[PDB]
């Protein structure tokens, strides 16, 4: 039936095994202030690199 | 055909070319010498003035009003069943009394005008009061909506299909922010038209043009990489 | 040729620099690049493609020295511990070397983290660190079979430049004070 | 197709027609004469005669159309050369044979 | 080869790279560009002959074209 | 459209649209042509419920057929219809639809499965007996066969040899004037 | 590049680097975003006068690189914005040394553009070091 | 020409799935594989159709002299994340994962895990390192957390070794 | 005026056909469908064309 | 390769020895098939080839006029009151003055 | 195109001018004409031969070995096996054992070849 998945074992630990994606993402926001304020890394996509890949063959042809 | 024509409106190029603004007051202003029934029924701009919250909740509630009855008469009644035995006590009263009819379409269409009614009231309220001055316009659109058509279907239709909802609402909130606080196919401005200020002479603008010409030149891949045969 | 995406915002944009007014709605590709996507996405945007793929290279070169200063120091520290006795380690290692490992900590040198939070003037700073430390190898040509590549001919010509060099320095007197 | 001018020109009266012979010979005339001018910008008043015998042979939008294209030729004249087109097109074909491989670590722009 | 020998780019990369671009600029971009500065040529013409001459004419200068 | 010193410069082909729209009629057109050539082959009696898709269950040719063709209609990457739906989806970045955009891939998605679902019917307990008999042998005819073994080799590499396809579609719709 | 020379050195080559500043480095990169095409066009044109009077034999082998001369004074003017004169030859005393490296670089050595590009970008960064107010 | 070689490895993975695999639910295996990879396989052609429609180039180093705006980014970056992480399983979408390696041949799945959902690690890799993000990933971060805890919790409750594997 | 009118028409039938495509038992449905299918999409693609 | 007759010449070939294995008859039957489909495969490839070039040829020539119809359409397009403009008041008066030379 | 020597002349541009955009070198000249300033496209030329070469030869020695060793020793079980090599010549047991590890040896030993730079002339010291 219908909404059995929330009763059927444990509601509470049913809610925390649901809410755990929303868990790990304000922990995440929470350790990112940690870096913000610091001056460590952060999460974000560096860009050190102008497109240039990993040990990449760069070449011209005559 | 343009929706929320008024919101999207560029105030400095209609003011450069002289187009008729929609900011405008389009208010009344009697005289203190005119009759005292031109005064009172000068007052009908109250029915136009957009900053009245109850004027325009009222409009929407109209709105949904509309829409719900619209809904009603299209698909809501004929997709419902009536019992035989109230068709026949309701066509007995039709039969019974003068314009039974209008009774009977008051009855059928008073759940679809009420909830029509309170649902635009209520979605007036809640984007007016919140999210109209976020930051993420798209972002707020898509937010409130969900939420809102959340809550709708949950309510009116079954609490089991409040994730249809949410769905339907995030849809609907893309398609409003699309067509509607945007103007994709409403456009009342040339792309690429600016207005010119300043005292720069005719020759001036010609070559800061001739500089952005050799500027865009840069675009084209060809000339950028030098990969281009001898003319 | 590189194009636009149509913008929704109705936002007003004045360019002092050309006099005139535009809406961001309303621009074209052109108007688009000149306008937006004009901002900066690398350390040194006004080098060339060549001279910032030479700048990116030197500034990972320059990280990997910066840790291996840290590497050679916790060497150094390894060998003070095994050669001097317990007794007296700290009071010798209180001087030059325990300046240098706290100033070689990690806001200094990118030990493990992913990534070392560098400014545009900090990575210039650390390529114009690396570059001396290249002119002043490449003063005595210690780079040809390491750190470079050359011909015979070359070789040769380097290694004429260098007893040059060599024996001008020889020559010269020693540094007064 | 309400700003094309060649539909817009294809458009005409129930009854009319057009004398595609008298309006070729006096448009032949008329821009042997201007082709003798020989001006950068097409000056009809330095040919009345020619130009009056054109505009009651011709229609109008024959005549936008011729001239648009005098007006291309005119460009592509002042542009180009036989010879240089025939030289280009040549090394244009012969370097379709070849691959066009990025040029790497360039240094403009 | 045969097939491809019409253009240096490769048949998949021309039918989905290229966009809404002429085939004019998609093939001889010489004679695109050249047909859009046509104009500018002439401008550039009369600013070298004025420069060869005493006048000299800043508004012209930027148009210095090689393609 | 840039405007430099009243010069107009123009890097967009506005007769492209309509070129695509072109692309795509016909690469539905051929792909419904492969199906229904397959299907012709065959005797059309035995094909009434769409668990009758195991019908098709027949020698390597008929079969493979089918399969290839109900992927290039559901557009998979490889196949034919494939190009239509990408330069579909290409042109609607092009004009900036990203609405458009997303309502294509849904209903991409949706029809995608649509025609994936008939691949679990195609199997068969046995291998069916779906061609017509003639002289008291199966008629297999040499003729469909050989077109469907063209439209089978286009439907496979239309890809490689759609940069002509799509010149000469832009070729014909320039001469629109819109 | 971007390193100066140590005045009281013991020995006779050492070099201290320096950074230049923001307002700096965002008028080369403007400006060679805006002017990058003059710099092709130098490339190409040089190349092309190589191959017409290349030969010695040649009518004009006594014009050599005279019609690069337009494409380098335009790109001096892109690059310093109009001012500080309309030629290269006006170049100020302060880049006057950075200019005479790159015709070098360019013209009698018949170096890469990408190392010439570096003594250019010289010349416009001594310009904008002497001046600093008057070209932001 | 990239995105194109990503895109060919369905066909031959799916007929292997469909005519080799004994088992009887590998044929219902094989179409949740098809649409669960299509799906990302869409999404990415999304993305790469923002890309070479704004950027008509193709050169896949052009992009350093064109820069998208914060919108066109995020949005790339989006789509290009969830296609990928469609074929590289990510939490939520890795039941096609489950069924396929149950259900598929005990040969193919080697080669399936092993090598298949890689390849869009390496074009995940070349898209995002090419194109400048302005965005925070701990929206990423936190998807592919999620993905690891939910495997590591699931684990403990299988008996059949495949799926385990497949967990792993 | 055409924008709108498509626009709808096309937003209507692809939410009534996403559950009915998966209704039918027939093979001269399925073709019918299939047809129906590429009609929306076409037109969704003419939507595109005349912005 | 390079020549067009060759490679229909193969394709043909291949679409015999395909069309046989896909009747499950011997690939040596109906011999005189294979010179037949090798020639008109030739053919119809040469003619193909000759003709994609002059549909290139005249869809560039095309877009030489598409570009004189874009200019005009742009400036037919121009909403209400932007005719007069300064960004489009001289384009307008140029197509409308000097283009006026019937 | 205004890019040409037409219209030029010497007398219009200054000596330092003239002098800055004087020709270089004839062989300078040449050398830019040519794209040989460093290396010349004979040197390219014989680098690519070189470069085919070694891998035809390292190739088809690997083909070589491989198939020799599949053939020599996928004759059936190892008594099977055993007996065959037992009852094979002088010869061809030497054969059997030596040509698949010296076609996958040459071919190593082709592939270290190259990156091992062992033909330089500053050897000295
Ligand atoms: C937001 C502010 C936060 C800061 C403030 C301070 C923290 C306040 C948190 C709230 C605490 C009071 C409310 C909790 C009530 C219980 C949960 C509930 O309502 O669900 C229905 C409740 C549970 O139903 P069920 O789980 O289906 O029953 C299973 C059977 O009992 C059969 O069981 P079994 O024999 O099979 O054994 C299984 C058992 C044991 O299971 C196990 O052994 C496996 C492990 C289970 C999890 C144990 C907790 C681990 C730590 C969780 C940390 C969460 C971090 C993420 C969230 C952070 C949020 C800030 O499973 C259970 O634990 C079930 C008992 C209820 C859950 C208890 C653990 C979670 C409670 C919430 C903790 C939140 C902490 C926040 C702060 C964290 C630090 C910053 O049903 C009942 O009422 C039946 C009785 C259950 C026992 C009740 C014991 C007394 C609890 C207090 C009663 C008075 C409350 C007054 C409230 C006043 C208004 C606020
Ligand atoms: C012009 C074309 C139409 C001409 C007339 C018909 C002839 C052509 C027929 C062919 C055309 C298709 C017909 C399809 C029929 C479908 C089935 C059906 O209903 O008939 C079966 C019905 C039963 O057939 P039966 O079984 O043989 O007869 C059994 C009984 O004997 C029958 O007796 P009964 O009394 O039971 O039936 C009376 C029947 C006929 O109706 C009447 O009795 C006469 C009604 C006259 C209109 C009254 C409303 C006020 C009008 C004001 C006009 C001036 C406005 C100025 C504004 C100035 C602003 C500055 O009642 C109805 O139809 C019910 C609705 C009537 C009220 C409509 C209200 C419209 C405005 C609503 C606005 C929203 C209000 C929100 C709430 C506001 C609260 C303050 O047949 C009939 O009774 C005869 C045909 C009547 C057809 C009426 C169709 C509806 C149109 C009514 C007028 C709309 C005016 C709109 C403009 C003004 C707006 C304010
Ligand atoms: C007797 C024929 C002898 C042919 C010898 C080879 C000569 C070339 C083929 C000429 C055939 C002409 C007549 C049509 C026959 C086929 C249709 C038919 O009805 O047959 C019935 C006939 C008899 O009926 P049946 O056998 O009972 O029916 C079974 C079914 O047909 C089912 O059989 P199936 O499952 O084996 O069918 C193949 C299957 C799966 O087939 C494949 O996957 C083909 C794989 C080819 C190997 C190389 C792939 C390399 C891919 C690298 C990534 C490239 C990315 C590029 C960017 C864009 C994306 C491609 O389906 C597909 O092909 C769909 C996927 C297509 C993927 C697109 C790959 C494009 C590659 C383009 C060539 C690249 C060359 C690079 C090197 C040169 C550089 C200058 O079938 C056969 O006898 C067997 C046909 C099997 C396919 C033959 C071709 C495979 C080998 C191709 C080698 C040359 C490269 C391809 C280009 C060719 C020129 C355009
Ligand atoms: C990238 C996506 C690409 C999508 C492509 C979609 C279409 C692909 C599949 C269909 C392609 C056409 C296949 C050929 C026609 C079908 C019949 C046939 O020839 O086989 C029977 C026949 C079999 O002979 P048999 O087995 O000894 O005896 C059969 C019976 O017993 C006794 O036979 P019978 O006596 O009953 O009949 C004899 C007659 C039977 O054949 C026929 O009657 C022809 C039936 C088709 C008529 C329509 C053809 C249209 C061609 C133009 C392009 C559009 C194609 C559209 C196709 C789908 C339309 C729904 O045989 C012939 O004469 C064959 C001539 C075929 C060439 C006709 C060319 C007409 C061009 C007209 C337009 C020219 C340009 C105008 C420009 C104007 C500018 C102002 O074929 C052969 O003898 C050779 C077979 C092996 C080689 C086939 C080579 C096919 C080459 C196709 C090139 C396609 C265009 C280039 C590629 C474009 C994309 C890059
Ligand atoms: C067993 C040990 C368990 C240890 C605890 C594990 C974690 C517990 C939950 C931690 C919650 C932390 C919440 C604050 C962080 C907010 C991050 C953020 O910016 O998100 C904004 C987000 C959006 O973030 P965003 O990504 O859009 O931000 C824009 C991007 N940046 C920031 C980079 C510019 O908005 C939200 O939706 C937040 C909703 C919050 C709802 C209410 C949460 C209340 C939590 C109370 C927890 C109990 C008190 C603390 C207990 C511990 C005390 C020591
Ligand atoms: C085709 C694309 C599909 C897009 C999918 C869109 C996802 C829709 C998700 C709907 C979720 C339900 C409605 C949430 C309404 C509240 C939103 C909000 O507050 O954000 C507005 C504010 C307004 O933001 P803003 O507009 O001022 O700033 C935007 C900032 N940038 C530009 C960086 C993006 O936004 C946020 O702070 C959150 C943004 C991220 C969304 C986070 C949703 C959290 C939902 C859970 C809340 C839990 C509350 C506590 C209870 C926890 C459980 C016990
Ligand atoms: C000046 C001009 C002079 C021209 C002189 C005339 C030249 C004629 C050349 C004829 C060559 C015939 C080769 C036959 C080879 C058969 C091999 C074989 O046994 O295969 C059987 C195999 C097997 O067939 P099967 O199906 O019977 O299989 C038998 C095996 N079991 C039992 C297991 C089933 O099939 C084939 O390959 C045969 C069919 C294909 C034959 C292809 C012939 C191509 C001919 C191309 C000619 C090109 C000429 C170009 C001229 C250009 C001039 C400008
Ligand atoms: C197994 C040996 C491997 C040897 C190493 C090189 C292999 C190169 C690829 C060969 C592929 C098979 C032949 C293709 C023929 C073809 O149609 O080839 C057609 C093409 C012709 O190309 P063009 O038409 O463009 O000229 O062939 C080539 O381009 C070159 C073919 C290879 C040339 C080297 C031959 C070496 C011979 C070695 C003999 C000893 C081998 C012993 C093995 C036990």
């Amino acid at each position: 039936y219908d909404g059995q998945w929330w009763s059927m074992g444990s509601l509470a630990c049913n809610v925390l095994f649901f809410c755990t994606p929303l868990f790990l993402y304000l922990i995440l926001q929470v350790e990112e202030l940690n870096s913000e304020k610091r001056g460590g890394t952060s999460n974000k996509f560096y860009h050190n690199n102008a497109g240039f890949f990993h040990f990449q063959i760069y070449d011209n042809k005559q | 055909m343009e929706l929320n024509s008024s919101a999207k409106e560029d105030s400095h190029y209609v003011g450069v070319l002289g187009y008729p603004s929609q900011h405008d007051p389009h208010t009344l202003h009697p005289k203190k010498h005119d009759s005292t029934f031109t005064k009172v029924y000068a007052c009908r701009d109250m029915l136009w003035d957009h900053h009245w919250e109850v004027r325009n909740t009222l409009y929407a509630g109209f709105k949904g009003a509309l829409l719900g009855v619209a809904y009603a008469s299209g698909f809501g009644l004929i997709s419902k069943t009536v019992p035989s035995i109230v068709l026949k006590k309701m066509f007995r009263f039709v039969r019974n009394n003068n314009f039974g009819h209008i009774r009977i379409m008051q009855d059928l269409l008073t759940p679809y005008a009420l909830t029509g009614f309170g649902l635009g009231s209520v979605y007036y309220l809640y984007q007016h009061n919140v999210w109209e001055n976020r930051s993420n316009k798209w972002l707020a659109e898509v937010l409130s909506n969900a939420l809102f058509f959340q809550v709708a279907t949950a309510v009116c239709v079954n609490p089991g299909f409040h994730i249809y909802g949410m769905v339907g609402g995030i849809l609907f909130g893309t398609l409003k922010y699309a067509f509607y606080n945007s103007s994709f196919f409403q456009e009342k401005e040339s792309i690429g038209s600016y207005t010119t200020f300043g005292d720069l002479s005719e020759e001036e603008r010609k070559k800061q043009e001739y500089k952005d010409y050799i500027q865009f030149l840069g675009n084209y891949h060809k000339v950028r990489n030098g990969q281009l045969v001898d003319l | 040729a590189f194009g636009g995406f149509r913008q929704t915002d109705n936002s007003l944009i004045i360019d002092d620099r050309r006099k005139i007014i535009l809406n961001t709605r309303s621009l074209n590709d052109f108007q688009q690049k000149i306008y937006l996507r004009n901002f900066f996405t690398n350390y040194r945007p006004d080098l060339s493609s060549y001279d910032y793929f030479a700048f990116k290279e030197k500034l990972r070169i320059g990280e990997l020295f910066l840790n291996e200063y840290r590497k050679r120091i916790n060497n150094e520290v390894r060998r003070a511990a095994i050669l001097t006795p317990t007794s007296s380690l700290r009071e010798k290692m209180n001087h030059k070397i325990a300046d240098q490992i706290l100033d070689l900590s990690s806001p200094h040198v990118r030990g493990a983290h992913f990534q070392a939070v560098r400014s545009w003037t900090d990575a210039s700073k650390i390529v114009n660190y690396v570059e001396e430390k290249q002119t002043k190898i490449n003063k005595y040509g210690l780079q040809f079979p390491l750190l470079g590549n050359m011909t015979e001919e070359q070789c040769a010509s380097k290694e004429d430049e260098v007893y040059q060099r060599l024996l001008k320095e020889m020559q010269k007197p020693p540094k007064k004070a | 197709m309400e700003f094309s001018n060649a539909l817009l020109s294809q458009t005409k009266l129930p009854g009319q027609q057009y004398d595609y012979k008298r309006c070729f010979q006096a448009s032949n005339t008329h821009f042997e004469c201007l082709d003798s001018i020989r001006d950068a910008y097409d000056n009809h008043h330095k040919c009345p005669q020619t130009y009056q015998a054109w505009q009651s042979s011709c229609d109008v939008g024959i005549r936008r159309y011729q001239m648009d294209n005098r007006e291309q030729q005119k460009k592509d004249q002042l542009l180009y050369s036989k010879e240089q087109l025939k030289n280009y097109n040549a090394a244009k074909n012969k370097e379709a044979y070849g691959i066009t491989a990025p040029k790497n670590l360039s240094f403009a722009f | 080869g045969v097939w491809s020998n019409i253009h240096p780019t490769d048949k998949v990369t021309l039918s989905f790279a290229n966009i809404g671009r002429p085939f004019r600029l998609i093939y001889r971009p010489e004679i695109f560009l050249r047909d859009q500065q046509a104009k500018f040529i002439q401008l550039e013409k009369e600013h070298i002959e004025k420069s060869k001459k005493g006048e000299f004419v800043e508004t012209t200068s930027p148009l210095v074209l090689w393609n | 459209m840039s405007i430099f010193s009243n010069i107009w410069i123009n890097n967009d082909l506005n007769s492209y649209g309509l070129s695509i729209l072109l692309l795509n009629i016909i690469n539905y057109l051929i792909v419904f042509m492969l199906i229904l050539s397959v299907i012709l082959l065959t005797n059309l009696s035995k094909f009434k419920s769409l668990n009758q898709f195991k019908e098709f269950n027949s020698y390597n040719f008929i079969l493979y057929s089918l399969i290839f063709s109900l992927l290039s209609m559901a557009g998979i990457p490889p196949l034919l219809g494939f190009t239509g739906k990408f330069l579909a989806i290409l042109y609607s970045s092009f004009k900036s639809q990203y609405l458009l955009i997303l309502f294509m891939t849904i209903l991409n998605i949706f029809g995608m499965y649509f025609y994936i679902q008939n691949l679990r019917f195609v199997v068969k307990k046995n291998k069916s007996s779906i061609l017509n008999y003639k002289n008291y042998y199966v008629n297999i005819n040499y003729s469909i066969t050989l077109n469907i073994i063209l439209l089978n080799f286009f439907n496979f590499f239309g890809i490689l040899f759609l940069s002509d396809l799509i010149i000469i579609l832009n070729y014909i719709s320039s001469y629109i004037y819109i | 590049m971007f390193l100066n020379p140590v005045k009281d050195s013991e020995f006779d080559d050492e070099v201290k680097g320096f950074v230049p500043s923001e307002g700096e480095v965002r008028f080369v990169a403007n400006k060679n975003k805006e002017c990058g095409y003059y710099l092709q066009g130098i490339e190409q044109c040089r190349r092309k006068m190589v191959q017409l009077a290349g030969d010695s034999s040649s009518q004009f082998h006594s014009l050599g690189f005279l019609p690069c001369k337009r494409l380098v004074d335009a790109h001096y003017r892109c690059m310093t914005d109009d001012k500080f004169g309309s030629t290269i030859e006006e170049v100020p005393e302060i880049g006057l040394d950075s200019a005479q490296k790159f015709f070098d670089c360019t013209f009698q050595q018949l170096k890469p553009m990408q190392s010439c590009r570096r003594f250019f970008d010289q010349v416009v960064r001594d310009v904008y070091r002497a001046n600093g107010s008057q070209l932001i | 020409l990239f995105f194109m070689c990503y895109e060919l490895l369905l066909i031959p993975s799916f007929l292997i799935v469909y005519f080799v695999s004994p088992s009887r639910r590998a044929i219902q295996a094989s179409l949740y594989f098809v649409i669960w990879t299509q799906l990302g396989s869409l999404l990415v052609l999304i993305a790469i159709s923002y890309i070479i429609s704004i950027t008509n180039t193709y050169e896949f180093n052009d992009l350093k002299y064109f820069n998208f705006t914060n919108s066109e980014s995020t949005i790339i970056i989006f789509l290009i994340f969830l296609g990928f992480g469609f074929k590289a399983p990510i939490w939520p979408f890795h039941y096609w994962l489950t069924k396929t390696h149950v259900e598929a041949p005990s040969g193919f799945s080697i080669y399936l895990s092993g090598f298949l959902v890689k390849t869009a690690l390496y074009g995940f890799y070349k898209f995002n390192t090419s194109i400048f993000i302005d965005i925070d990933s701990s929206i990423f971060i936190a998807i592919c957390i999620m993905g690891v805890v939910d495997s590591s919790l699931k684990m403990w409750g299988q008996t059949d070794l495949k799926k385990l594997v497949a967990y792993g | 005026f055409f924008w709108i009118i498509l626009l709808i028409i096309s937003i209507i039938g692809i939410f009534y056909i996403i559950s009915i495509i998966f209704d039918i038992n027939l093979f001269k449905a399925f073709l019918a469908y299939s047809t129906i299918i590429n009609s929306i999409s076409f037109i969704l693609l003419i939507i595109a064309i005349i912005f | 390769m390079s020549s067009m007759l060759i490679w229909g010449a193969c394709f043909g070939l291949f679409t015999r020895a395909a069309a046989c294995k896909a009747s499950m008859i011997p690939l040596t039957t109906s011999p005189w098939k294979y010179p037949k489909y090798m020639i008109v495969s030739a053919v119809t490839f040469y003619y193909f080839d000759w003709y994609r070039r002059m549909a290139l040829e005249q869809l560039c020539y095309n877009e030489e006029k598409l570009e004189r119809y874009q200019i005009r359409a742009k400036l037919q397009s121009l909403k209400i009151g932007e005719e007069l403009s300064d960004a489009y008041r001289e384009s307008f008066f140029e197509h409308a003055v000097q283009k006026n030379n019937i | 195109m205004n890019i040409s020597y037409t219209g030029l002349k010497l007398e219009d541009y200054s000596d330092e001018v003239i002098r800055k955009y004087k020709f270089p070198n004839s062989n300078e000249l040449e050398r830019f004409l040519n794209r040989e300033q460093t290396l010349t496209v004979q040197q390219h030329k014989s680098a690519i031969k070189l470069a085919q070469q070694d891998f035809f030869a390292v190739a088809g020695l690997l083909s070589v070995g491989s198939l020799s060793y599949i053939f020599y020793n996928s004759v059936g079980g190892k008594v099977i096996r055993d007996r065959i090599r037992a009852s094979r010549t002088k010869a061809q047991k030497v054969i059997v054992l030596a040509l698949a590890f010296v076609a996958n040896a040459a071919a190593l030993i082709i592939a270290r070849n190259a990156i091992t730079a062992h033909n330089f002339g500053w050897q000295a010291a």
